[PDB]
């Protein structure tokens, strides 16, 4: 009955409500810092640089937007991917202007995830079950970690990441699909299948279930593996396209015997592309 | 008039009816 | 024993597959709407209704190859191959794009037939019907998509053209011109299929996880390890798998009515105050503005060659640009 | 007054009773072969 | 078992070689509308063969033809 | 005043987490 | 206890207390059709028929009343432009009551009627009737009860088709010029040629309303003798009224789509002096091409008819509004008052070029004037761009026929451009936004809001129709 | 003379959690648009 | 279980031949020729509203509004 | 904003909910 | 509006008098 063995005791113990074991030690602060955090700046923060270009953009509820339109913008581009604590700021006002806040958030948020994982493995070990939720798991993670933490180091700064908001995720996504086409990479091609097929293995294996109950082991397997295998592919395809390795082009390929060009359905499609990248890209 | 005349009017008929009909609903269910 | 109650017994025998009364609807307008795919790919242009290659004779790839709409000027003209255009010509009935009409039709009667066929067989072996309930979701999906939307429209050339890159093309038109992304009902919708992924990827994982050493696992283990990691559980399995059946549905048809409302330009294209506000200063900037830039530049860039029947001219002065 | 159209939507009656025939023959024809 | 091996082997290539040659003669081309190579303009008749009307579509192609 | 309606509801929606978590009838 | 989705199955076996919220639900869709009629009176500015009609107003029950006969008020005004006169004067003249305050306070009579018998088959739910000869279970012949109703019906259909619609009796129905100037409410005489299947010629509706009552009246008159087929009965299980909510479900979802197809399309039934032109006239140029031939007829363009003009303004199509941008169009570019005349402009070289017109698709589109042949003349830039082909550049003047700025010549670069946009969005016009705080983005008339309503309901009621099919086919397992 | 078709109406403590998440989220997600 | 006058007078049209059926398929087969005629005539008009079939002087549009 | 936008978005929120917790309260007052 | 909110309040009433009027739980 060591004061630190009773410690132990408490945080490895299965009467809690929510258990916390040692992971859940990370856990807990960085999720909580990150959830304050995030409501905090989505009510109400300052208009972000997001292009460096000391004009600034808002994204809070009280600079007028709503829930839909509302975003915490990412740090500023100038900031790069320097790190950039409030102590090593200027001033505070200028360090909300740069977009501190969301630097704060998806650090804690990305810390806090792969320490719920570790939980989640922790507490199948303390209750006595083959610790496998944690891999499943850990497909949705490789994708937050795609979108927030592995795109802006293939492209340089925070700037790129993604939005925190509902409309900045849109607008993240019509950028990448201007900038790398992710539509004709078969990675997503694999991820579209992984979702829609699961939606599908989902609606028949309930109303099977709720059919008739009034290796089949194998058949749970299935479930369980199919869309985290196509999620850890789509989340790797993200990974590729943020080291610039761009997916297919098929634009300008039938040519006409004397010379001259056939457009195809690829052409319309880059076409597009050339309208959000044009729109896109302030200044050349 | 006050744009808010109609909200007081409406929150006042209302929340002391909801109350009345949910204790008179747990009531008559009981036996 | 009437010439009836034959051919229903010859229907319902057993077989390597189950025919059913469904089946004569099912069978030929499936395989009709297969084949007029694979002929629409393989040998078919789309060189006279959209000025395209869309076929392996063009020398496409399986990627670019598609059954292409027919043309603007044909309205919603049913396009038989035997009608006031076609009149009997079967070349002009392909290269005026009859084939989408035949595969898009036959391919509804399919699903119809599908869905009669999953009755009859629950109906056979006596247990709940919930899976034509279930794949009542894709028939509203498909019907929403392929008649309903082409048809609150100027004519089927605004159909999804059935193929890969074509699909992809309508996508991204549904961005530009109806900026679908912001409809309440398509966020329903995804919310619908990426819980439904969820569902089935957890449900998975916790029943392998919690699996007896010989239903077959742990239930009460599974509901204690998410209550205590999540929070909630379920403990009760019949809920468990109506929930898992009810979440994709749901988000079918969120979607399909969304896709209905913007059929008829009924579209939830922006948010009014934002815009009065961005009009009042210009320094006021937020990503749904943005977002509106960019629907801007995408419709510009990409009205003169997806209609090309318009005959639209925009100079390189009027195309938006981030100057 | 008989109108192109309305001759080919006559021809297409007789093609899709010659189809229904076609179909429904085969299937009770070949239900009382093997009865 | 064997005896069907002699009709598959005495048909399938015939099957294959019919849809060989209904490309390489051409007859895909006609049968389809499908442009020549060399069909999709002519040496200046670089314009795009768009229907624009719904009635006369037919005629219209044959004039684009 | 939208801010209201919006904060209103999302503190409604915590509420209910609480509630949800700690106060569920017991499974049985 | 029952689950909060399956509530009302305590009536499946009461035909009593079923009748009774058969009736409760009559009450209360009456009772919204005076209430809505009433908000829609209280609502109503008839000063305007010209340039503020109804479908303009955000009226939606006003064209339905409308269509067949009811257009004046007691307060005197008629739709149709001029003071109703009480042309009435004998029985069988009820029209003098019958307005539209005459049919809301009938609406609302039967509301209360109908709430009273629900209420009285709700406390007498154990009528004898209801039970057989010598069976305590409660039960009903459905076949024949079906045929005492389609028989109904089929008399009230014939009543309808015969005297009503043909005036013999009635006020007979809306129809209309093919570019909807005069609307009158007359008789229609039933022809049984093949064009009376010509869905835009109202003669149809007649020849349909008589030969089709007829047709239930046999019909009914069938179901109201014979008897069902042991094969059919076992197989639809007749016994069991879930199967005619599966079969009716799916009926009243088939005439819901047969309806959105009518009014987005257009037909007799739905004219364009009430509910608004379509989305394709627009498209078509229909207006504008009667118009120019009109004008071409030798007619000056001051002495085109304002309803003409009016409906070849893109604020009026259907397919420019939004889903929750709410309330009456008025709402959205504000109320016209006055038609700035047929605007054509001119570059330096004196070249008469036009405005191409923005289609439906298009939330905005980029200004471009060209050359009749084809050729781009000039165009307003991009937001802050440097041109080739520009508006003052080139310089261009824009000169009006008719209308409040006749014979006027504007070279005022801002108010060429003004007026460009305006030529892009149709034709110029005056609107106020002053008078209701207007928000310049257009919303969707009448006949949008009845196409996108009823098409979802359509789409709901399908997945109604296969659910109640499959609790009716799987009854024995469904328990 | 009493009816005997009344039943009573049931819904559990897990029920009332479930369909108030449900109309609150909708309410949530739709206000945004309901003020336009 | 009210003996009233209009339940007397309704009573035979409610419940008289209540679960009453022919045996056989009786008039079904006669049933089968409505729809087939039916099944034309929807059909038929479809194709008029839709322009597929032209009728003879039944121009579909708004021109046929000739005349009122 | 529209001044009915927050009218419709509080009835929305509440008539749904004050039937539930009814229902719920009149199922919990029975055993 | 208010025409509408003191109609609401009146139509209210009167329902509330025929209720308790002709379903009072009955005296005993
Ligand atoms: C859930 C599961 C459900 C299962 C569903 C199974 C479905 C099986 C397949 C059915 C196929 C139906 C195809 C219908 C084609 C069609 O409609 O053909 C189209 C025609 C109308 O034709 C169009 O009409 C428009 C209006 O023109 C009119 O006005 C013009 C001037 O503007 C001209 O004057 C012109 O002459 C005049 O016709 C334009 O002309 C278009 O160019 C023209 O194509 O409709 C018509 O014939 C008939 C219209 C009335 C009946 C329509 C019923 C079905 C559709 C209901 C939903 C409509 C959706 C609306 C948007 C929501
Ligand atoms: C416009 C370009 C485009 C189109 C048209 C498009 N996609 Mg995508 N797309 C998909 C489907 C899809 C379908 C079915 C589909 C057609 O219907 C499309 N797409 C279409 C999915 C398979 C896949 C996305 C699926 C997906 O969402 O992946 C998981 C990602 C995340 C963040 C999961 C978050 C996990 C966190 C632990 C959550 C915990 C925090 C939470 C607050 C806790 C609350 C708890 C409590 C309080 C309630 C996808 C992607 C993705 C992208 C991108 C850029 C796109 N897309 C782009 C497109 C991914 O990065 C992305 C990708 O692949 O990277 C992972
Ligand atoms: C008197 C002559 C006649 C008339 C006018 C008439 N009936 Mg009948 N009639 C019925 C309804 C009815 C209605 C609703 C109705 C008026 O609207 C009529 N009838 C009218 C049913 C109650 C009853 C049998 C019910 C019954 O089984 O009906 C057949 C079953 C079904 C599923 C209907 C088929 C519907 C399809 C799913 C539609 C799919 C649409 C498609 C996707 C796209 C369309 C394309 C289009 C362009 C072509 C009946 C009978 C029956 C008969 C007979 C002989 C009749 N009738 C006769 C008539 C039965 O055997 C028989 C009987 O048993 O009598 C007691
Ligand atoms: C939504 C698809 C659908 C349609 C359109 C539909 N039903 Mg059902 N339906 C019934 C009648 C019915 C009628 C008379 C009818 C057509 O008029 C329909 N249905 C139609 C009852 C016999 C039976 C029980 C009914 C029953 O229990 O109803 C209880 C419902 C309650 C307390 C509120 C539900 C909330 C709604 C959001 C109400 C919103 C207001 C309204 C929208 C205003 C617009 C009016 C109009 C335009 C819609 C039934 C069921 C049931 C279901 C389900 C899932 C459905 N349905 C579904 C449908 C039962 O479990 C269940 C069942 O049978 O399980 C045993
Ligand atoms: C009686 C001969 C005839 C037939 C059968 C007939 N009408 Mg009329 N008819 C209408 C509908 C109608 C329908 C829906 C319908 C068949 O379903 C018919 N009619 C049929 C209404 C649009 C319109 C008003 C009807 C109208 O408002 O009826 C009142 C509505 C109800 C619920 C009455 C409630 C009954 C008490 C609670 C008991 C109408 C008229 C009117 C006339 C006249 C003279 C007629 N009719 C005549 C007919 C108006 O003055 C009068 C008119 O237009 O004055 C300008
Ligand atoms: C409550 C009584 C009522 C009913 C049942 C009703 N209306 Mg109205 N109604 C209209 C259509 C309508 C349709 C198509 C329709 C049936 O489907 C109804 N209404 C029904 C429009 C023509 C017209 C204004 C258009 C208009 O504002 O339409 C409504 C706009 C929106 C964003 C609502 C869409 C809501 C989403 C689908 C919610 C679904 C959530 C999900 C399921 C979960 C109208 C009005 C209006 C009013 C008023 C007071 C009403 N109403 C009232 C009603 C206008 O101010 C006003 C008026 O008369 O002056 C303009
Ligand atoms: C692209 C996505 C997608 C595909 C390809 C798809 C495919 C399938 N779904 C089925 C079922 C289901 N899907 C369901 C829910 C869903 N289904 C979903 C999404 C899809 N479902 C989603 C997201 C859900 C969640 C609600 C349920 C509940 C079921 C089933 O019960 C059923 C099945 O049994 O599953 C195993 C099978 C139906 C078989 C059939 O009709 O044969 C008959 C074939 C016919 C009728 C021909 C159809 C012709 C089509 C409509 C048009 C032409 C298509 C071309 C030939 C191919 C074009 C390809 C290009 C576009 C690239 C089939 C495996
Ligand atoms: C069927 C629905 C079943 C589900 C239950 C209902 C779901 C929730 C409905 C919420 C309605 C909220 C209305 C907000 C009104 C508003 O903001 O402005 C309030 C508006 C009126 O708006 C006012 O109009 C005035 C002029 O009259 C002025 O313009 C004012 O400025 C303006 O604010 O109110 C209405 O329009 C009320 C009637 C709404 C009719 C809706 C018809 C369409 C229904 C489609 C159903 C599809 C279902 C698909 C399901 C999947
Ligand atoms: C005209 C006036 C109309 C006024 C409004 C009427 C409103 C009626 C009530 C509407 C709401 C009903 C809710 C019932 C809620 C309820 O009790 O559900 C639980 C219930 C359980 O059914 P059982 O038969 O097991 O038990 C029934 C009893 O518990 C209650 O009757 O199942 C369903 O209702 C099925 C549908 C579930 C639907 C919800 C599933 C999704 C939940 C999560 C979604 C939101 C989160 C998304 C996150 C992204
Ligand atoms: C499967 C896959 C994944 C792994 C790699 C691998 C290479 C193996 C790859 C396979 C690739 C390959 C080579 C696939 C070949 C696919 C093809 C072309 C299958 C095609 C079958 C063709 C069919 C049905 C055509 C049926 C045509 C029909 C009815 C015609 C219908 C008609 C129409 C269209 C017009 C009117 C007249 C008529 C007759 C009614
Ligand atoms: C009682 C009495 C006896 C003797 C005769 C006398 C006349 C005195 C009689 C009195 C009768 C009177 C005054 C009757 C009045 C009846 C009335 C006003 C009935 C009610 C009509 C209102 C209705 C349906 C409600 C519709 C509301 C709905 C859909 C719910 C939601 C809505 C839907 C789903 C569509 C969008 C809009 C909204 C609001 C979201
Ligand atoms: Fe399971």
């Amino acid at each position: 009955a060591s004061a630190w063995e009773r410690f132990c005791s408490f945080i490895t113990s299965t009467n809690n409500r929510l258990y916390i074991g040692w992971f859940g030690v990370l856990m807990i602060p960085t999720l909580l810092t990150a959830v304050t955090c995030f409501v905090i700046a989505f009510i109400g923060a300052p208009p972000v640089d997001i292009d460096g270009i000391r004009e600034p953009v808002a994204g809070s509820l009280l600079y007028g937007n709503n829930i839909i339109t509302g975003a915490v913008v990412p740090s500023s581009n100038a900031i790069g991917l320097h790190l950039y604590p409030i102590w090593e700021a200027a001033s505070l006002d200028e360090w909300l202007y740069n977009g501190g806040p969301y630097q704060l958030i998806i650090f804690h948020y990305m810390i806090g995830c792969i320490c719920y994982l570790g939980r989640q493995w922790e507490y199948s070990y303390r209750l006595g079950m083959r610790p496998w939720i944690c891999v499943a798991y850990s497909a949705p993670l490789a994708a937050t970690y795609s979108v927030f933490l592995i795109y802006p180091l293939g492209q340089g700064s925070f700037s790129d990441g993604m939005p925190l908001g509902i409309s900045g995720t849109f607008n993240f996504m019509f950028v990448f699909q201007a900038e790398h086409n992710i539509l004709m990479h078969p990675f997503h091609m694999f991820g579209v299948a992984g979702v829609l097929g699961g939606s599908l293995f989902a609606a028949m294996h309930g109303s099977l279930v709720s059919s008739t109950l009034v290796n089949s082991r194998s058949l749970h397997f299935f479930l369980g593996a199919w869309p985290v295998v196509c999620i850890w592919l789509t989340a790797m395809g993200i990974s590729t396209m943020a080291f610039n390795l761009n997916g297919f082009n098929f634009n300008h390929s039938i040519v006409d015997s004397q010379g001259n060009v056939v457009n195809t359905w690829a052409d319309v499609l880059n076409r597009a592309n050339l309208g959000f990248e044009v729109m896109h890209e302030r200044n050349a | 008039v006050n744009d808010l005349g109609a909200i007081a009017t409406a929150l006042f008929v209302f929340i002391p009816c909801v109350f009345l009909i949910l204790l008179y609903a747990q009531t008559a269910s009981r036996g | 024993r009437g010439w009836f109650d034959v051919l229903d017994d010859w229907l319902k025998r057993d077989r390597f597959v189950f025919i059913g009364w469904s089946g004569i609807l099912l069978f030929p307008c499936a395989f009709l709407s297969i084949g007029g795919w694979f002929t629409g790919t393989t040998f078919v242009t789309s060189w006279y209704t959209h000025g395209l290659a869309s076929s392996y004779l063009e020398g496409a790839n399986f990627l670019t190859v598609a059954v292409s709409t027919p043309a603007d000027s044909l309205g919603h003209s049913l396009l038989l191959l035997w009608g006031p255009e076609a009149q009997g010509d079967f070349t002009r009935w392909c290269q005026l794009g009859g084939l989408w009409n035949f595969t898009t039709l036959h391919g509804v009667f399919g699903l119809i037939g599908f869905m009669l066929r999953q009755f009859e067989i629950a109906r056979l072996v006596g247990v709940r019907p919930y899976n034509a309930v279930a794949f009542s979701g894709p028939i509203a999906v498909y019907v929403s998509v392929f008649l309903m939307y082409p048809l609150g429209q100027s004519s089927w050339f605004f159909a999804p053209s059935w193929g890969v890159t074509s699909i992809f093309r309508f996508l991204l038109f549904a961005q530009g011109f109806h900026n679908l992304t912001l409809n309440p009902f398509h966020m329903m919708g995804v919310a619908g299929i990426l819980g439904g992924a969820l569902l089935c990827a957890i449900h998975g994982a916790t029943v392998e996880n919690t699996l007896f050493e010989d239903e077959t696992y742990s239930m009460v283990t599974a509901n204690r390890f998410w209550s205590q990691i999540f929070g909630i559980a379920f403990s009760n399995k019949r809920w468990l798998h109506f929930f898992m059946l009810f979440v994709p549905v749901t988000g079918l048809w969120a979607s399909a009515i969304g896709l209905v409302g913007i059929a008829l330009n009924m579209r939830a294209y922006d948010f009014v105050s934002q815009e009065i506000r961005a009009a009042e200063d210009p320094e006021f900037e937020t990503f749904y503005t943005k977002n509106i830039l960019l629907n801007e530049g995408l419709r510009a860039w990409m009205a003169p060659q997806d209609q090309i029947h318009e005959n639209f001219i925009f100079p390189e002065e009027v195309l938006p640009r981030g100057n | 007054t008989i109108t192109p159209s309305l001759q080919g939507f006559f021809y297409s009656i007789l093609f899709g009773a010659i189809v229904l025939g076609l179909l429904g023959g085969g299937f009770i024809f070949f239900s009382q072969k093997d009865k | 078992s064997i005896r069907y091996w002699i009709i598959h082997t005495i048909t399938v290539p015939m099957l294959f070689l019919a849809g060989w040659l209904f490309v390489s003669t051409g007859l895909a081309y006609d049968v389809f509308g499908t442009p020549r190579p060399n069909e999709y303009f002519d040496q200046a008749r670089q314009g795009l063969p768009l229907v624009t009307d719904r009635y006369e579509g037919k005629q219209q192609i044959d004039e684009f033809t | 005043m939208d801010v209201i309606a919006y904060v209103f509801i999302l503190a409604c929606i915590i509420g209910l987490f609480f509630f949800a978590v700690f106060f569920r009838e017991k499974p049985t | 206890g029952l689950p909060w989705y399956r509530v009302h199955t305590v009536v499946l076996n009461d035909p009593g207390r079923l009748l009774s919220v058969h009736l409760m639900h009559t009450a209360l869709v009456s009772g919204w059709a005076g209430s809505m009629a009433l908000y829609e009176l209280a609502k109503y500015d008839p000063s305007d028929p010209v340039l503020n009609p109804m479908w303009r107003q955000g009226t939606f029950v006003m064209p339905v009343m409308t269509r067949i006969g009811v257009t004046h008020s007691w307060s005197g005004w008629t739709v149709t432009g001029e003071p109703w006169v009480t042309q009435p004067g004998i029985l069988g003249a009820h029209l003098n009551f019958f307005s539209y305050e005459g049919v809301i306070l009938m609406h609302i009579l039967a509301a209360g009627l109908f709430f009273l018998a629900a209420v009285w088959h709700w406390i007498n739910w154990d009528l004898d009737i209801y039970y057989p000869d010598g069976s305590s279970e409660p039960a009903s012949d459905w076949p024949k009860i079906f045929g005492l109703h389609l028989l109904t019906l089929g008399i009230v259909c014939f009543g309808f088709g015969s005297l009503h619609l043909t005036g013999i009796l009635g006020p007979g129905m809306w129809v209309s010029d093919p570019y909807g100037l005069t609307g009158h409410v007359q008789g229609v005489s039933p022809d049984w040629r093949p064009f009376a299947f010509d869905p835009y010629n109202p003669t149809g509706l007649v020849t349909h309303h008589i030969s089709a009552g007829i047709a239930l009246i046999i019909g009914g008159i069938f179901h109201t003798v014979s008897r069902p087929s042991e094969r059919l009965y076992n197989a639809l299980s007749m016994g069991n009224v879930e199967t005619v909510l599966s079969s009716s479900v799916a009926f009243v979802a088939a005439a819901a789509f047969v309806m959105v197809g009518t009014m987005w399309y257009g037909s007799a039934t739905t004219p364009i002096e009430l509910f608004g032109p379509t989305r394709y006239q627009w498209d078509s140029g229909y207006f504008q091409t009667e118009i120019q031939r009109r004008v071409q007829s030798g007619q000056t363009w001051d002495q085109i008819p304002e309803k003409l003009v009016f409906y070849d303004y893109i604020g009026n199509s259907p397919a420019k509004g939004g889903l929750f941008r709410t309330g009456a169009m008025n709402s959205g570019d504000g109320i016209a008052r006055a038609w700035e005349g047929h605007p054509t402009f001119t570059d330096s070289e004196g070249r008469e070029l036009f405005v191409r017109r923005m289609p439906n698709f298009f939330e905005t589109f980029p200004v471009v004037l060209t050359d009749k042949d084809g050729v781009v003349r000039a165009d307003i830039p991009f937001r802050r761009a440097e041109s080739r082909y520009s508006f003052e550049q080139k310089g261009v003047s824009v000169s009006f026929e008719g209308g409040t700025l006749n014979g006027q010549t504007f070279t005022d670069a801002p108010s060429v451009k003004k007026y460009a946009r305006k030529a892009q969005l149709g034709e110029p016009f005056e609107f106020d936004r002053e008078t209701l705080g207007s928000d310049g983005v257009f919303r969707t008339s009448t006949r949008g809001w009845f196409a996108f309503s009823h098409s979802c309901y359509a789409l709901l009621f399908f997945f109604g129709h296969w659910w109640h099919g499959a609790r009716t086919i799987f009854k024995d397992v469904f328990e | 003379t009493p009816n005997p078709n009344k039943q009573p109406v049931e819904l559990n403590r897990a029920s009332l959690f479930i369909g108030l998440l449900l109309v609150l989220v909708l309410a949530l997600l739709f206000s945004s648009y309901f003020f336009n | 279980p009210k003996q009233t006058w209009w339940g007397d007078v309704l009573k035979g049209n409610n419940n008289s031949e209540a679960g009453k059926f022919v045996p056989g398929w009786g008039t079904t087969p006669v049933m089968a020729g409505f729809v087939v005629m039916i099944t034309l005539l929807l059909l038929i008009m479809l194709q008029v509203y839709n322009h597929t079939i032209v009728l003879d002087g039944v121009d579909a549009g708004w021109t046929s509004l000739g005349g009122f």
